């Protein structure tokens, strides 16, 4: 499915960025409550996604997404 | 020979990646802020006087 | 580190090398700044000038200004070479 492949690509990104294993990165938990993420780490995720897997997430919209399911849904709706 | 040079703790690389991404996302405002501090440094420069007397650069004993 | 995107190159080279250059600058700068307690005034002046200049160069120029200019000029930073802003977008 497209959803699981996008989750796999994002999980590879989050593995490279903040050192969190892909096994328990699931779309059923949030970023800042469970993975202990920062605001600037969202910028890291955004920039790495822009270069590696070309798709545009603008400014002032990283804060709109809170869970991994929200981010993968945001990617697949484009 | 032994177990001497090994990396302990991972906290500086993550922070410097964070400030690098901060630079990348907003290259406009960070440049104008940095050059603003640069101008604050530079406006003092044209008023500058030297002293060729070393008598005032030594103790008095 | 250009080939996998230009500005991911900036973040990756920053995390790889800014730490090392800032560590070297900070050690040398504080070693030069400890000269300020000398009773010889001119040596204290030279040490304080070099130390304060190296804090300014390390902390606000090389850490904030130069990567900002590199990220603002973009692919025109490497002229006459023909570099690409992003790689070909790989599939999922």
């Amino acid at each position: 499915a497209t959803q699981e492949e996008i989750i796999a690509g994002l999980a590879e990104i989050i593995e490279e960025v903040t050192g969190i294993e892909p096994s328990e990165v699931t779309p059923e938990k949030s970023f800042v409550d469970d993975l202990d993420i920062d605001s600037l780490s969202m910028v890291e995720i955004a920039v790495q996604t822009e270069d590696k897997y070309g798709v545009k997430i603008p400014d002032e919209d990283l804060a709109g997404l809170r869970t991994v399911g929200d981010v993968v849904a945001y990617i697949q709706k484009l | 020979f032994g177990k001497l040079l090994e990396p302990k703790r991972m906290a500086r690389v993550r922070g410097w990646r964070k400030v690098g991404a901060a630079i990348v996302r907003w290259p406009g405002p960070i440049l104008v802020g940095a050059v603003a501090l640069a101008l604050v440094g530079l406006l003092t420069l044209p008023g500058y006087r030297t002293n060729y007397n070393d008598r005032n650069y030594l103790p008095a004993d | 580190e250009i080939h996998a995107g230009i500005n991911t190159g900036i973040i990756r080279a920053m995390g790889g090398s800014g730490s090392v250059v800032t560590a070297a600058g900070l050690v040398f700068a504080f070693t030069m700044m400890s000269f300020a307690v000398s009773e010889l005034t001119v040596m204290a002046q030279v040490g304080t000038t070099i130390g304060m200049g190296l804090l300014f160069d390390t902390l606000i120029v090389r850490s904030f200004m130069t990567p900002s200019i590199a990220a603002l000029l973009g692919k025109w930073f490497w002229w006459p070479q023909v570099v690409r802003q992003r790689p070909i977008p790989q599939p999922w």
